[PDB]
RNA sequence: AGAUUUGAGUAUCGUAAGAGGACUCCCUUAACUUAAGCAUAUCAAUAAGGGAAGGAAGAAAAAAUAACAAUGAUUUCUUAAGUAAUGGCGAAUGAAAAAGAAAAAGACCAAGUUGAUA
RNA sequence: UGGAAGUAUAAAUCGAAAAGGUGAUAGUAUUCAUCAAAGUCUAAAUAUUACAGGAAAACUGAUAGCAAAGAAGUACUGUGAA
RNA sequence: AAAGAAUUUAAAACAUAUUAGAUUUAUCUGAUGUGUGAGACCGUAAGGUGAUUUCUAGUUAAUCCUUUAAUAAUAAGGCUU
């Protein structure tokens, strides 16, 4: 909407809101990130203080698929099957059927341990596990399974 | 067969037999005109591999080209350029001398089709090739289901567009894969496609 | 230039539902410029049998 | 129940299935090689390698072979190919 | 924020605008319809394998590939010279990756051949194949009389056990320990008895039927059956199994091969 | 004299040229500009100069990816992605496998064999 | 060239094979994986502001819109390119 | 010393043996064969056995990270000063 711009409100003002002493000229210190070390050094120091330099080792061809590992905490495990199933198997223990949570089938590879699990036995199947993830699953009365 | 020994023999180009015969051939081609027809290929093994068939409509032309390197054509070696482009010597052609000689033959005989070419010999000054040419309007070539692809209009001046093996090698079409990312299906077409700024109809 | 504008689907469906609801308010229907003084019901429905013969 | 995703014994349990086909020559390639070799002979660097091999400088014959071929493995094959000609004579 | 905008070149000659998009749909759809009218089983989008995706990021998913390998055609008893003529993709470039891939795509082809209805090459009722089917029809009646005696006397000890499992599971859903053990014990015995020669090629289903025209066979034969909620019985072994040390032992085994090789040469 | 090889003149039947070049395939070592100077870099396969094509052209059937529960000619679109990387590591430049679709199609020479050989 | 101890092309010199290439950090070795270069053709999906024929438009309405709504690349200028 | 079933039928690479042909060269070309490479534990008797993992005690080896199929000795790159 060009009728809501400031140009329509500054009609009649000579300088169009840019100043009489310091005019609106072509440039204001260079094109792009010019003067990163000379006159805009106070800008880069203030707002991007690690912009110039080198850090870490180069990876000539990075295989970004090798780092792909979606994670889910323990407290979020039961949301994969829903609350209806969670309450249905609420009073299970060793010996009878217990629901299996297929983390991989839902797109989660690693299971981390954060928050608190509901006090029901459960079988967790995933590719990777954390030390506290397995502790919390086992302390509730469940098991851990590997995949792939 | 006879041609499985000729091919084996022709890889020993540093033998005294082949070195002597190439000396006689290269001397003879230094006096004959630059581009001229020969009755039969001097390397029938290599000619047959590249597509030559001893039938009507196939002719062989010999072209002599001055090998080596040349200067940048600037008057008295003066260029009003920055020091990054101020080099007159040491600058190499992009097209191979085989591809350059193919265009000279094709230009000379504009009514024939350059099928392929191979290498005959070289001396301290020249390099000699032979070019397989096919007449597209021959009743024998037209009626051959395996060769009338040369009668298509798009094959007019094959070597100038860059469709022959010699001219395609200088285009980068010598392989496939991550080594040839920039020469996928045409080096200049690939650059245009990657540089296209797509502005969809409904964009944010 | 930018001719067409994007809009989220759930916002588009919100507007149609709000526009359908207003079509059943006789005050809003007439205030828009429609003569609906004589119609029996403001959510006017006709038989599917009568429609099939037209 | 599913394998494991880390280690040497890594992967989902399946029965993975190809023949390492050898690209070789026939017994007639020896006849062709001997026919061509007699009709042609040895190159300048092949002759120089024969002289070094006779004097017992195997390492210098490999360094010379690598110089004219550029590959360590191809320099070895030429050295062994030449030394099989010396034992024939 | 430091800006990185690559508009320093002539983007005005690099701008591609999509004003032809609403007419690509009409072009492609109309040509797609034109193909169906011309010869319908060409736009049929000939049958394709079920091949896994690559890399560990996707390897649990299935997707259509290109062409059935020559070993999968032999297992399904189809000639590769006839496969391309009846809407089957064939890819000799595909190496067999696993037995399970070989079995899964063998089921796909067999199921496709059952749903397939090949019309006679010549529409006349005097076609040689139609005549030949009449000639050997009486032989099929004799042969099919033996195909039914078999697979009615051999798969009978497991059928009752298989029936009992369904009934016992139905009763449980209203035991399974001994019910499933009996079926398992028979299955190993059955697998021990098969260890003998089957026809190289099956027959092409050829007949005369009213043409029901289906635009693709890939959406009829689904890649993956719908996933339900898998449920398992908790045992003491499942509780005991400590998965973290299995992960860390497996990692440390692979990272100690350097130490093994270094210590050998010393 | 005769048998061949090679090279010419003439005759017959045809072939190339020139126009156009928006899109297509290429040859060539521009500079203005940016870097608040400037000399590598950027502008930039960009301007101009030159050649060759068709209704489309280019490419196309792995000496290809990957390290997987693995794929499988080419082309084009989405995403990867302003990411890996390149760079007075400054200004700036910058892909591709995977994955999702449109369309789908594979065949030949050379070499080898058959030679009362055609 | 994004390709970094060399991704591609070309030139000078050199130059293989009882094969071999690739796995992008140079080197040697042993395994593994995957292909089999140095000849050719191949429709479909794709591009288009030459030009011709059409249809549309929140476009301009005679100092606007093509330079040109009339015998417009016309009248007129230049030796000429223009 | 303490807990520990391990998932379930369509298969090819060839390390080979043993034969049917051809060859002399740096020799090859078919087929038959076992293992390899295989994984359904014995229970209606409580459940034992048993791969594989844990803790403690000596032993020999490696040990800052990377060169993206796995290692090695050279080389190169990272991190701190």
């Amino acid at each position: 909407a060009t009728r809501f711009r400031q140009t329509r409100r500054r009609r009649g003002h000579v300088s169009m809101g840019y100043g009489r002493i310091g005019k609106h000229r072509k440039q204001r210190g260079g094109r792009g990130n010019a003067g990163g070390q000379h006159h805009r050094k106070t800008w880069f120091t203030t707002f991007h203080p690690d912009y110039f330099g080198k850090h870490g080792m180069r990876v000539f061809h990075l295989k970004a698929n090798k780092y792909y590992c979606p994670s889910i905490n323990v407290d979020s495990l039961w949301s994969l099957v829903g609350k209806d199933v969670q309450a249905q198997y609420k009073n299970a223990k060793v010996g009878e059927e217990v629901p299996v949570i297929d983390c991989v089938k839902h797109g989660y590879f690693k299971v981390l341990g954060k928050g608190f699990l509901p006090k029901q036995p459960v079988i967790v199947r995933a590719r990777y596990f954390s030390e506290k993830a397995q502790q919390k699953i086992k302390a509730v009365g469940g098991a851990c399974e590997l995949t792939a | 067969g006879a041609y499985k020994y000729i091919n084996a023999l022709n890889r020993k180009k540093q033998s005294d037999v082949l070195r002597f015969l190439r000396r006689i051939r290269c001397w003879e081609l230094r006096h004959l005109p630059r581009i001229h027809r020969v009755a039969r290929p001097t390397n029938p093994e290599r000619a047959r591999r590249l597509g030559y068939k001893p039938k009507s409509g196939f002719v062989i032309y010999s072209v002599r080209i001055h090998r080596g390197n040349r200067k940048v054509s600037a008057r008295k070696g003066i260029v009003h350029r920055k020091p990054a482009c101020q080099g007159i010597h040491k600058i190499k052609r992009v097209k191979s001398l085989q591809a350059i000689a193919e265009q000279r033959v094709g230009k000379h005989c504009g009514a024939l089709r350059v099928l392929n070419s191979y290498f005959i010999g070289q001396d301290s000054t020249y390099r000699f090739f032979e070019v397989i040419l096919v007449d597209p309007f021959n009743a024998a070539i037209r009626n051959d289901p395996k060769m009338n692809w040369i009668c298509a209009d798009k094959q007019k001046r094959r070597e100038a567009r860059g469709l022959t093996s010699a001219a395609k090698k200088s285009r980068g079409f010598t392989g496939k894969g991550r080594r040839y990312n920039k020469i996928g299906a045409g080096a200049r077409g690939n650059l245009k496609r990657r540089n296209l700024l797509q502005l969809k109809r409904y964009r944010s | 230039r930018k001719w067409q504008r994007k809009t989220p689907k759930q916002m588009r469906r919100f507007a149609v539902a709000s526009c359908i609801a207003a079509s059943a308010v006789p005050a809003l229907v007439s205030a828009r410029g429609h003569h609906i003084a004589g119609v029996p019901q403001i959510p006017l429905v006709v038989n599917s049998k009568s429609i099939s013969v037209i | 129940m599913a394998g494991i995703a880390v280690g040497l014994k890594r992967g989902y349990p399946v029965h993975t299935m190809t023949a390492k086909r050898h690209y070789g020559v026939t017994k007639r390639k020896h006849v062709v090689n001997d026919v061509i070799r007699e009709a042609c002979g040895f190159s300048a660097y092949e002759r120089h390698m024969m002289d070094l091999l006779r004097r017992g400088l195997d390492k210098k014959a490999l360094k010379y072979a690598k110089k004219h071929l550029g590959t360590h493995k191809r320099g070895l094959a030429k050295r062994d190919e030449i030394q099989r000609a010396l034992e024939a004579i | 924020a430091v800006s990185n905008i690559h508009f320093c070149k002539d983007w005005r000659s690099k701008v591609h605008t999509w004003f032809k998009q609403p007419f690509r749909k009409i072009r492609r759809h109309q040509t797609r319809v034109e193909k169906a009218k011309a010869v319908f089983p060409a736009t049929i989008k000939s049958l394709k394998p079920s091949v896994h995706c690559m890399n560990q990021r996707f390897n649990y998913k299935l997707r259509l590939g290109r062409g059935f390998t020559l070993k999968e055609l032999r297992a399904a008893k189809i000639d590769k010279n006839l496969a391309r003529t009846i809407g089957i993709a064939v890819d000799p470039r595909r190496k067999e990756s696993s037995k399970e891939c070989l079995n899964r795509n063998a089921q796909r082809l067999t199921e496709y051949m059952n749903r397939l209805v090949v019309l006679p090459k010549v529409h006349a009722a005097t076609a040689k194949r139609l005549v030949l089917n009449k000639k050997n029809a009486e032989a099929k009646t004799k042969k099919a009389a033996e195909i039914k005696k078999f697979i009615a006397e051999h798969n009978k000890t497991i059928k009752e056990l298989k029936i009992k499992v369904a009934a016992a599971k139905k009763d449980y859903a209203k035991e399974l320990k001994a019910c499933l053990k009996g079926l398992k014990k028979a299955q190993v015995a059955f697998a021990a008895q098969v260890a003998k020669k089957t026809k190289q090629f099956n027959k092409l289903p050829v007949q005369q039927k009213e043409a029901k025209q289906v635009l693709d066979a890939n959406k009829v034969i689904r890649l993956t059956a719908p996933c339900t909620l898998e449920t398992k019985t908790l045992t003491k072994g499942m509780k005991a199994f400590d998965a973290v040390a299995h992960l860390r032992k497996a990692k440390n085994v692979a990272k100690a091969v350097s130490g093994i090789v270094k210590g050998q040469k010393k």
